[PDB]
């Protein structure tokens, strides 16, 4: 015997859905660039470390 | 990197590792009626069976230790099994654990053997009617292979139990790595893990039996 | 070899005694014959 | 009383021959393993 | 490095302590098939005493490989 | 002089989570309330990395697989075994 | 402790006095061994 | 495999419980929310019993974590 | 009509009234742990047809208990850094 | 004689012989402690 | 590289755990020959035990070999 | 360090001691299988002798790992 | 190069296993001799069993040798 | 110094001369088992010979342990 | 030089894979002794078999050592 | 010096030859026990064959041990 | 020179093989004992076979020692 959903929770449901979806999209978009730049700088650092051990083996 | 699990843990700066050793005692409730539920009937039957099957050889006086031997086997088997769970801790694999639980029984046997049956016990150091050529070369050997009882009797069980945990950890790690790379290897290694899990279930019991049986016949010799 | 960082040793051993000689020697001692 | 409704003392009472006498066998299982 | 190479070679040596395991397994199963063929009645106890020995040899094998790893990964 | 046993303890869905919890939650969502609740809880934990994944996880998977195998393939037989022992003690003492 | 004494000295009295006389001496020997090893390791690591 | 039977069983409840919202009951929802605000402002929730509060919290959290689920989409 | 009830029965704001109606001595901790254990026992064990669930609970609980014990050391391997 | 006084088959002879060898080895080890 | 030296030296010297498999194969097949020669009846079941030993021997075989390849180059 | 590299060498070499113990354990339990198949009326005594042999041949196997560890950690 | 030495060192060290081939095959044909000497009417197929076992163990030994080689030609 | 390093390695590889005692004792006790089964009214002589065998086998296996001690501690 | 010493090591190692062949020959001849002691009539075939067994094991050992010879001049 | 290290390792390795002696003596007494189990009317002849096989195996081990001592104390 | 060390270590690693001859001697004389304990009237022929096998095994045992000598001294 299914019980009909109370309207309150019904309304609370899909607003949360779509605001969260937007939040995730924004998080991805804003987070990608800084992380890429940090990783590239780390790549420069590890190249420097490799050169160091090449000359200071 | 992976010995972590053997590090005697505490949730905070307090001695909780005196509870990891209590938990088994719960899984065995005690009865008070005549008949009971299942989880007592089955265990009662199991203990009756093993008691019948192990104390056969012993003479009358020696049979006084039945309770001790069966308590020891129940406790060790319980711990060695419970250890298998996903993120569980096994007290036995602490070498101190095993030495604590091994030496006193050994020494108690030797003492009840020398206090009683002095001359016969001393004689045991000379196997009956050996050639009369090698006495010095023989009553050195028996007396060195006596004192190597307790050390073997502990270090064995310790090494057995530890090896399985380490092997399963490492095989699982390689499983995750293969899953990162490819699939066929991941699956085959998972099957290997299944097999090892079964085998460890097995050795966890075999060790309890072997330990209490060695102790049993040691008491047999010097009862 | 974490089994050799002897700091803990004492406490571990103590448990044995009471456990292996206080709890089980009650449970099992309570069992009865068929 | 149905079998399900007793404690070991009950058969100690009704059936003394089933008693586990504590004198001739102080220890556990309170007599030999015949 | 030299410690690392030494670790590797010590591990390689520790590996070969398994042979006792394989020998024991082979011999115990040969003994099972033999002591069976000439008494098929009591297969149950034959098989039980087979598995017990199987375990008490795999134990030695694991001793060996445990020491090997113990050296390799955690000194 | 002792009270008897019930006939069956509280049922349990999936073998782990008791039903009564399903009842306390029935009025508001009725049927598919608790199940989505659990799915959400687990997707959260996996997603917020309150539960990292490693080798010991797959050890858990294999051990639970073996246990479900054994229980499903031998539970009834073991139960009949136990009841046999009970009635056997009854008779033999009878 | 009265509950304790009446719970773990009615049943287990005959064992400690009668049967397990020879395990306590062993535990003493272990007291020696453990004390010695802990002392040795503590001293050695203090040196370092 | 037995996916079909139980999956149909689950659609039977989903089509009547997973439905998206419709503008019809929005007035009911908003008036209920305002009634909750009224019960809160004067401290009328103090009239409730523990079980009811526990249940309300559980359902509220049910709504909640499905928010992180929505993120999971992202 | 009763000062003592079941905490689930209680009326919210009376929560401090309840917290002050009970006893918090360590004996009152033992008399609580025992009550919880006996609830579980008599409800899922001491029944003729006890089943896996009649035991699987305690194991599935001890697993999570050890997981909590193990959390701290497990924070050094989360796969994704910018969580 | 010795082969009936140092019996290796009965008990008494075994005890006498083992005790003799412990005594002798003890004396020797104390002898070599000086050096 | 010195580490490559010990790499390959350990790799080779860890492949010597295979004697435990060869000796066991030999013993098991010999036992089969003798037992079968006695009684020519239970041929199927005897060969079954033979295959079980075959597998539990190549078990140690591939065990040691997998460890060798585990630390041959990668780990 | 070489002064400890050689120590690793020695531990790895001394590891292999037990292999003899593995062989001996296996052969003894094969002998017990056979001598139980032949005259099944002496399981008891034959098992006693086999386990005695096991004790002896495991002690004479663990000596070597004890020595290997003694070398490694001193 | 140090590793150049290691190549041949390992390749040579990696054939001692064939010992297994010796022990096996010896035991194999010894068992066959005894068998045929107890029941001459089984020869024509105990021989098949012997050749199977021989092929097996010889293959194991020879592939161990092939290992040794592939180390030798890294 | 490498000198002491070689001391250590030599002792560690020389102690390997005890597996022989392992296999020898295993065979001796298996033979005692079998040969007691068939002729159960001579145990006293079977045991005397078995003791001779164990003792002298393990002695010649222990000479290698003694050499390890005598090469490490002194020379 | 490194190569000379490494070659020496390789030979002194690969030369050890023949002890198993010794044990094998011993076993095959022990088997023949037993078999003949059972069935004296067919000596001629017991020997016809043992000789072939010896040939195979000897060949295996000879290859095991030809390894070392080639190493010496590899 | 390196010469000391090499001598030291070499002697330690060479003294592994005693394994074969352990296995030999083991099997010799095993076979004597099993064979004497059948027909006790041969005590002396059996024991003589025992002693002979003993001497040969033990000597084939003594060669390796003695030559190890030779290389250590001579070269 | 380092070749001194290489010579010594190679000799140590090469002498090891002789264990096989120990195994063979033990096995052959065990089988002699069993045989003669079965059919005590073929004594002479049994002994002849045993001597055949003995010689054929120590042949390649000494062959191992001979290659060892060759490596150690000449090259
Ligand atoms: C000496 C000899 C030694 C040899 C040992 C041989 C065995 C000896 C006898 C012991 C067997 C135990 C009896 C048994 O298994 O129950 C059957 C039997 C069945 O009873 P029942 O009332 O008729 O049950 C109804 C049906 O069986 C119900 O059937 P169903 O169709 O409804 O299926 C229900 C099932 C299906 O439900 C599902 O499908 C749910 C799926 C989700 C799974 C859970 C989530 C996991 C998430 C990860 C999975 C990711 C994928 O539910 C579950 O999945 C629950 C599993 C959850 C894990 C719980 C694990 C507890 C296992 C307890 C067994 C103990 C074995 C001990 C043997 C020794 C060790 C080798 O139980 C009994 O009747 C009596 C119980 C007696 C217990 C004795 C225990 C002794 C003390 C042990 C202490 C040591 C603990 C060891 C821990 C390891």
């Amino acid at each position: 015997p299914p019980v009909q959903v109370s309207p309150l929770i019904k309304l609370g449901r899909y607003s949360a859905l779509f605001l969260g979806v937007a939040y995730g999209a924004k998080r991805y978009n804003y987070l990608k660039p800084r992380a890429e730049e940090e990783r590239r700088i780390a790549a420069e650092e590890k190249k420097k470390q490799d050169e160091l051990k090449r000359i200071e083996r | 990197n992976l010995f972590a699990s053997f590090i005697a843990p505490t949730m905070m700066g307090l001695p909780i590792v005196t509870l990891i050793i209590m938990f088994p005692s719960l899984l065995f409730p005690t009865p008070k009626r005549l008949i009971n539920n299942r989880t007592i009937s089955i265990q009662q039957w199991l203990i009756q069976l093993t008691s019948k099957q192990m104390m056969a050889i012993h003479n009358q006086k020696g049979q006084t230790w039945s309770l001790m031997l069966m308590s020891l086997i129940m406790f060790i088997g319980s711990t060695n099994i419970l250890g298998l769970l996903p993120h569980s801790f096994t007290p036995t694999t602490q070498l101190s654990m095993n030495l604590g639980m091994a030496i006193p029984l050994w020494s108690a046997t030797v003492f009840t053997g020398f206090r009683y049956k002095t001359k016969t016990s001393l004689a045991h150091f000379l196997p009956q009617g050996t050639p009369a050529l090698l006495i010095p070369m023989l009553v050195i050997i028996e007396t060195i292979s006596l004192f190597i009882q307790p050390v073997a009797l502990a270090v064995r069980l310790t090494a057995n139990i530890t090896a399985g945990h380490l092997l399963i950890h490492l095989i699982g790690g390689a499983t995750l790595a293969l899953l990162n790379i490819n699939t066929m290897t991941a699956f085959i290694t998972f099957t290997i893990l299944i097999l090892l899990t079964i085998l460890e279930f097995a050795v966890a019991l075999i060790q309890a039996y072997v330990f209490t049986l060695l102790v049993s016949l040691y008491l047999h010799d010097n009862t | 070899m974490p089994q050799l960082d002897t700091s803990t040793w004492f406490i571990t051993i103590t448990s044995m005694i009471m456990t292996l000689f206080i709890l089980f020697q009650l449970k099992i001692s309570n069992y009865s014959y068929p | 009383i149905p079998f399900d409704q007793m404690t070991i003392e009950d058969l100690n009472e009704v059936f003394p021959e089933t008693k586990l006498d504590k004198k001739k066998y102080p220890y556990w299982p309170h007599r030999p393993i015949e | 490095d030299i410690d690392t190479a030494a670790k590797f070679i010590g591990a390689g040596a520790a590996t070969v302590g398994v042979a006792g395991s394989g020998a024991g397994i082979g011999t115990v199963f040969g003994s099972l098939i033999i002591g069976y063929a000439r008494n098929p009645s009591l297969k149950q106890q034959l098989f039980s005493y087979a598995i017990l020995g199987f375990a008490l040899s795999e134990a030695m094998g694991l001793f060996c490989l445990m020491v090997a790893f113990l050296i390799l990964f955690a000194m | 002089p002792v009270p008897p046993l019930p006939e069956h303890g509280g049922k349990v869905r999936l073998g782990l989570i008791p039903e009564e919890f399903f009842q306390f939650l029935y009025p508001k969502t009725g049927v598919t309330g608790p199940y989505v609740l659990g799915t959400g809880l687990i997707l959260y934990l996996l997603s917020k990395e309150i539960y990292v994944i490693t080798a010991e996880t797959f050890s858990a998977i294999s051990t639970i697989g073996v246990l479900v195998y054994i229980v499903k393939k031998y539970g009834a037989s073991i139960g009949a075994f136990a009841d046999k022992l009970n009635e056997q003690k009854i008779a033999q003492l009878e | 402790l009265q509950s304790l004494i009446k719970n773990v000295w009615i049943p287990l009295k005959p064992y400690y006095t009668q049967v397990y006389q020879e395990i306590w001496v062993g535990m003493g020997l272990m007291g020696f061994i453990v004390y010695k090893i802990r002392s040795a390791d503590k001293r050695s690591k203090a040196l370092k | 495999t037995y996916s079909k039977p139980r999956l149909a069983t689950f659609w039977h409840y989903a089509k009547v419980e997973l439905v998206p919202p419709t503008p019809a009951e929005i007035p009911t929802a908003i008036q209920s929310l305002k009634k909750i605000v009224n019960s809160a402002q004067t401290g009328s929730f103090k009239q409730l019993t523990v079980k009811e509060a526990l249940l309300n919290g559980l359902v509220a959290t049910e709504v909640l974590m499905w928010f992180y689920v929505g993120e999971i989409i992202a | 009509p009763l000062k003592d009830r079941r905490l689930l029965e209680v009326k919210l704001g009376e929560l401090p009234s309840w917290i002050l109606m009970r006893d918090f001595t360590p004996s009152g901790i033992a008399g609580a742990f025992q009550r919880g254990y006996y609830r579980y026992y008599n409800k899922y064990v001491n029944v003729k047809k006890g089943s896996v669930a009649g035991l699987s609970m305690v194991l599935a609980a001890y697993v999570v208990f050890n997981y909590c014990r193990s959390y701290k050391e497990l924070k050094h391997e989360r796969l994704r850094k910018y969580h | 004689g010795i082969k009936k006084y140092f019996n290796s088959y009965t008990l008494t002879g075994r005890m006498n012989c083992v005790l003799a060898t412990y005594g002798g080895i003890a004396l020797l080890v104390l002898y070599f402690k000086l050096r």
